RNA sequence: CAUUGGUGAGCAGCGAAGGAUUUGGUGGAUUACUAGCUAAUAGCAAUCUAUUUCAAAGAAUUCAAACUUGGGGGAAUGCCUUGUUGA
RNA sequence: AUCUGUUUGGUGGAACCUGAUUAGAGGAAACUCAAAGAGUGCUAUGGUAU
RNA sequence: UGACGGAGCCAGCGAGUCUAACCUUGGCCGAGAGGUCUUGGUAAAAACUCCGUCGUAACGAGGAAUUCCUAGUAAGCGCAAGUCAUCAGCUUGCGUUGAUUACGUCCCUGCCCUUCACAC
């Protein structure tokens, strides 16, 4: 196991590398294939290039999801492990319960002195997809980290203005069918790699008539998550808040699991910078 | 794939999804679950058979699945791996539980008592432990390491006693009644223990042919010279036809085809054993074939419970003085063939059912053992099948609750 | 198989595909081996292959899988109705 | 272009391909005469003339 | 590669023959098709011998070396000793290359460390 | 050389390292006699392997007992094991296998975390 | 204080005209023991060869014969096949 | 000095990067056995042969 | 299932020339700036084992309702770090000691799904 994960993570890392590099062939096949179908010449470096006209002869029969989901992507339904902080308050054990509602596939486990390594590799054995921890200040929500196994990537998010369910009186019980989801406004680059991570939480193939929605709506980059249960009426639909509602906003974003404090970021959030406030990323 | 004997049709085939090699195979007493483990997924797959679909993959091992077996009772699934571990899987029921037991290395083999209440595992050290499934705790070990008979092949450099090639067993099995396991490897042996006192009952050499790799432990030194074994040399070219003198074999090929293929003697091994569920014989799939062997002559003397009184010439008298149970007894204790034949045939029928009551307890596995082996190949169908008739009314509840001793002779 | 022999036969099983087959009905001694000996002499088709019972020949008959047969002249109107009403749900499921 | 099989596919590519290229490639670089030896190839302009 | 350019069949031989390759260990990358006739070598299928694998691995410091333990039966793939070393590793089987139990270089790399543990031996 | 063997006790993290060399009967933990091993109350536990085997055993051999991490119940529990570890491995290498097997089979009658390392690895569920 | 580090100086104990370490060479085994040579239904073993030659038998239109080649593209002059010119 | 801590020399050579090499790199013996390279010495003298 | 004192002894995370008070009383030097000293006040591993001594206005373990929880879990104990969001009215890690009770049932309450052999 151990000797198979961290091989096949090189063989990953090395074919990440290649494929940037081959990003350069791949422009210079398709101008090739413009040119033949258009007739237009050729420029000069293409023309120059004996070997590449004859290894195009092979690569002419040459033809997303994010690749570390594209293996699993809308074939297996994810598994998804939900926990907590050390020692965790009342209040946030009540928010896990409700994150584990949330995800029809999520099973709550408590942390009492679970080391982090050990963690992983539990989960890693057990098939776990995603893992959830939660952090907490004085009994409000404040931090959410995703981390998507075997080998990431770990996405860390900021909660606030949280109103959990228990917050509710004669509330009554969730529905828990496979829920619609709704993603709006994420146009930029990560917010696609953001949609991705948060997408694939979720089991496959909602039925047609599902009367639960999940929404996730960014905001200027403070995405709003908001549940709601609709009613198909004659001249128009209604819905109505089943919660918890709560605004999460991306802060880092990690290639490797949560353990890994090595893993290379992808994306963090720069504070500091002159120009911070003017650009909104997601 | 899942084969109709009946009408010798390929009535279901299973498939993984991520396509996957399996090693290992596992059949639910009930005929319903199929399972199947694997050297590349450390993952036991799982299907229903009525409907082709996979249930689930169940996870939990860190290394390769090597073996599966079911409880034929209990209908637990117990499964081995090179991870150093042993689980077992409740996976039938409401609620699905896994009980991890640790060894101290490899597995390779697993057998199932017939019980179904333990489990006995071959490690790469050598050892056959035996573990309680419901206590999760060792009940006994078997040394096997100094047994194992392994043989130096003409192309190592080093001692078959340094050789640590194939010390352990890839393969066991259990007999029926329970008290004895027979296993076998990558060797030339095939051991025969014995479970409560832990001792080797006996071994078997698997051959004694010097074509086959793997049979001596001590090699002629003529043999070995400057230039290298003279076995070694390939003498391809001298042979006078050209199919003989063409080599196809692959450079590193080591199995999956044509002997021409490896280049190299074949290797003895036992690759399979397993007792015969009605006689009292195992099979062993070797190289040269699946030797069978069986205690069907029988020519040994081993009385039970004789006294001086007991006589192959005093038993006739009992059948001449009509007192066909003191004569029949005694046939037993003297324990020969011809004897309780004689006296087998020469009881009326009127007798049998007053004589079939009152056999002791005792002796009633071995006569139900000698109508089986009798009745198969006898020509009196009708006077056997009397005599089952009678046994089995008079001591059928005897029979159910002892299963296990009468497992093989039923 | 060249590449399978070189590889020790460690390799990957390939895509999984459907393929059709005709199975002809024969005795099942015949699929065996020659020898003075046979194991199973039942016929290679199961008796569903030879004869499935299925839509009625004759338009005015209704037949089922259970093997039972209406004639609509026959039949109640709660019953006509109610057969028809069990045909649109199996109609529907396919 | 997906009928054609064979040589014809193989030779049918490398001419339109040194055709698009001859416009802005050098004329030296983008043809390039196989190596012969010198015995050899007068011999076939020899007779490719005849 | 004579065949037509969007034959469903080229494609699909074409992808199988990448991936076979790929797994074996004889290919780096599966995305280029011009490989099977570039980057398909005989030192592309050596270099997945035991002795080459074991160097990479650093089992051992070098080819020579490497091959002088597999023939003094210190390496073993999977719970099988192996003394030809022409064996050709398979990615997947890359994982399972490993000394020999009682092996005295086992011994010698957990007596360095000072992790020797007689009760295994 | 003088015969020697060495073994590897571990609970959570206190790690004991023994070292059985023959000698005449002189086992030390941390330099200091067995007998003086606390808490007093689980010191019996750390004499289970010496009173299931007989001291008889132990006569011709010393054992040098170094143990550091964990708590007192850990270093206790990490000392029994490599105790009985090292008294195995000792009879497997210097002496019969006979009494190797002899000593197997009592000590995973009475309990096999002796010689097994009790390793509560987290199951998710 | 501990060395399960090296090099030494000496006891206890073991202990019959000495004890220990390494090493060259040959012999017997490592598969189950019916004898040597030749022109072999017998001679020889000191060989003959000064009878060792004749006789008889013995020749597929198979008059076929690379099952034997690393991949791609060609092959002037060669070689194979087919036709053709003139004797 | 249970003072201070820079420098010189010796011991040792983690990471990164660069260069060369690669059936890893060496060492010792000779009245040993080979395959080659360079220079040097020798009247090295039939222009048509006692 | 106390308080006081003494003794014995056991962890794992953590290494930026970086790590950390305030207000006063006065001496001396100095053109000044400031330098040095003097002076009072304020603020700022544990468990565990053994031994010895004493001794059993508000509040004495917290109602009704309601929430959470199945193994290294609940609970108890301390030590570190503060890692671009949050956090010091605190947050997150780290080790130590470590249980009782269930691991069945669809009876109640919700949610969900259904209407290629042999045998059925
Ligand atoms: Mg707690
Ligand atoms: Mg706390
Ligand atoms: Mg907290
Ligand atoms: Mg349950
Ligand atoms: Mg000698």
């Amino acid at each position: 196991m151990l000797r198979r994960q961290a091989r096949e993570r090189r063989e990953y890392l090395y074919r990440k590398a290649q494929e940037l590099q081959d990003s350069q062939l791949q422009q210079k096949r398709q101008i090739i294939k413009q040119a033949l179908a258009q007739g237009k010449p050729l420029p000069k470096e293409l023309a120059e290039d004996e070997s590449l006209q004859k290894d195009f002869r092979y690569d002419q029969s040459l033809k997303q999801v994010d690749d570390e989901y594209a293996a699993t992507s809308g074939i297996m339904d994810p598994r998804i492990i939900v926990t907590t902080s050390r020692d965790p308050s009342t209040r946030l054990s009540q928010f896990a319960k409700e994150i584990k509602l949330l995800f029809p596939n999520a099973v709550r486990l408590n942390r009492g002195n679970y080391v982090m390594p050990n963690l992983v590799d539990a989960c890693k054995k057990s098939g776990t997809t995603d893992l959830v921890v939660l952090h907490e200040h004085r009994g409000v929500p404040t931090s959410l980290t995703i981390s998507h196994f075997p080998h990431g990537p770990t996405a860390q998010f900021s909660l606030h203005n949280v109103v959990m369910r228990h917050d509710i009186i004669n509330a009554g019980n969730q529905s828990e069918v496979n829920p619609h989801l709704i993603f709006d406004n994420f146009t930029t680059a990560l917010g696609k790699r953001v949609v991705c991570i948060l997408k694939h939480l979720f089991n496959a193939g909602p039925k047609k008539d599902s009367e639960r929605v999940i929404t996730f709506a960014n905001r200027g980059d403070f995405i709003s998550v908001r549940q709601h249960v609709y009613v198909r009426t004659r001249e128009g639909v209604e819905i109505a808040e089943v919660g918890p509602r709560f605004e999460m906003r991306l802060f880092e974003l990690r290639l490797g699991t949560l353990e890994n404090k090595d893993a290379d970021v992808e994306w963090q959030l720069r504070r500091f910078i002159r120009t911070a406030n003017k650009k909104d990323y997601l | 794939r899942a084969w109709d004997l009946i009408r010798y049709r390929n009535f279901r085939t299973f498939t993984g999804t991520e396509r996957i090699q399996f090693n290992c195979l596992a059949v639910d007493p009930s005929g319903e679950v199929v399972c199947a483990g694997s050297l590349d997924n450390f993952d036991i797959h799982v299907w229903s058979v009525q409907t082709g679909q996979l249930l689930d993959a169940l996870s939990g091992h860190e290394g390769p699945v090597s073996c599966l077996s079911f409880s034929q009772e209990n209908s637990v699934l117990a499964s081995a791996s090179w991870d150093k571990t042993i689980r077992i899987w409740s996976i039938f029921g409401r609620s699905q539980q896994v009980e991890p037991i640790e060894v101290y290395s490899d597995v390779l083999a697993l057998s199932m008592r017939p019980d179904g209440k333990e489990v006995a595992v071959s490690t790469l050290k050598g050892q056959i432990s035996i573990f309680n499934i419901e206590d999760a705790k060792q009940v006994g070990n078997i040394d096997c390491r100094k047994d194992i008979i392994s043989g130096r092949f003409n192309q190592d450099r080093f001692t078959a006693k340094n050789s640590e090639r194939s010390k352990f067993f890839t393969t066991i099995h259990y007999s029926f009644d329970g008290m004895a396991i027979v296993a076998g490897g990558n060797n030339n042996s095939i051991c025969l223990y014995d479970v409560p006192n832990e001792v080797l009952l006996k071994r078997f050499i698997v051959s004694r042919n010097m074509a086959l790799n793997g049979t001596l432990e001590f090699l002629n030194s003529k043999k070995m010279t400057e230039a290298g074994s003279l076995d070694l040399i390939d003498d391809a070219g001298e042979n006078s036809d050209l199919e003989d003198r063409i080599d196809n074999s692959l450079p590193g090929s080591q199995r999956g085809g044509d002997l021409s293929t490896r280049k190299m003697r074949p290797e003895v091994r036992v690759t399979s054993v397993q007792f015969s569920p009605t006689a009292n014989a195992f099979a062993a799939a070797s190289t040269e074939g699946l030797l069978i062997y069986s205690t069907n002559d029988t020519i040994l003397f081993d009385p039970f419970d004789l006294d001086v009184d007991v006589t192959p010439h005093s038993t006739v008298e009992a059948l001449r003085e009509k007192q066909f149970l003191n004569a029949l007894v005694m046939a037993f204790r003297l324990n020969e063939e011809y004897l309780i034949n004689k006296v087998y045939e020469a009881i009326p029928i009127k007798e049998i059912p007053l004589v079939a009551s009152n056999i002791p307890a005792i002796y009633l596995p071995r006569i139900l053992k000698f109508i089986g082996d009798f009745a198969i190949e006898s020509q009196h169908i009708e006077f056997n099948l009397i005599w089952i008739k009678a046994l089995l009314s008079a001591s059928g509840g005897y029979i159910n609750e002892h299963k296990y001793l009468f497992s093989t002779a039923m | 198989y060249k590449l399978d022999v070189l590889s020790s036969v460690h390799f990957v099983p390939k895509p999984a595909s459907t393929s059709l087959e005709i199975r002809v009905e024969t005795p099942t001694i015949s699929m065996e081996d020659a020898q003075p000996l046979y194991m199973s002499n039942a016929s290679s088709l199961a008796p569903q292959e030879i004869y499935n019972v299925g839509k009625a020949e004759k338009d005015g008959e209704i037949r089922l899988k259970n093997g039972v047969a209406m004639s609509k002249e026959e039949l109640t109107r709660e019953d006509k109705n109610r057969l028809r009403r069990a045909l649109k749900r199996k109609r529907s499921k396919a | 272009d997906d009928q054609v099989i064979g040589k014809a596919r193989s030779r049918t590519l490398e001419m339109r391909l040194n055709r698009l290229s001859r416009v802005n490639g050098h004329q030296d670089k983008i043809n390039k005469l196989e190596k012969v030896p010198m015995h050899i190839r007068r011999g076939m302009i020899d007779k490719h003339v005849k | 590669s004579l065949l037509p350019p969007t034959d469903p069949f080229r494609r699909k031989h074409e992808q199988l023959l990448l991936d076979k390759l790929y797994a074996m260990g004889v290919l780096t990358t599966k995305s280029k098709i011009s490989d099977l006739e570039n980057k398909v070598t005989v030192s592309a299928i050596c270099r997945r011998r035991l002795p080459v694998i074991m160097h990479r691995l650093k089992m051992a410091e070098t080819i020579q070396d490497a091959v002088k333990f597999i023939e003094q039966g210190h390496v073993r793939v999977g719970p099988n000793l192996i003394n030809d070393p022409a064996y050709l590793v398979t990615r997947n089987m890359e994982d399972y290359v490993t000394w020999v139990d009682n092996s005295k270089i086992k011994k010698t790399l957990l007596r360095y460390r000072n992790q020797i543990d007689d009760f295994d031996f | 050389a003088v015969p020697s063997v060495q073994t590897f006790g571990k609970k959570k993290s206190a790690t004991a390292v023994a070292h059985v060399k023959a000698g005449k009967g002189l086992i030390k933990v941390n330099g200091s006699p067995i007998t003086l091993v606390e808490p007093e109350i689980l010191r019996f536990k750390v004499y289970e392997p010496l009173l299931l085997v007989g001291l008889d055993k132990f006569s011709n051999i010393d054992i040098r007992v170094r143990v550091t991490g964990g708590g007192h119940v850990s270093q206790v529990y990490a000392i029994r094991q490599a105790i009985a570890k090292g008294l195995v491995a000792y009879h497997q290498k210097y002496v019969d296998e006979q009494s190797k097997n002899e000593l197997k089979k009592a000590f995973t009658s009475y309990d096999r975390t002796l010689l097994i390392a009790d390793s509560r690895r987290p199951e998710p569920k």
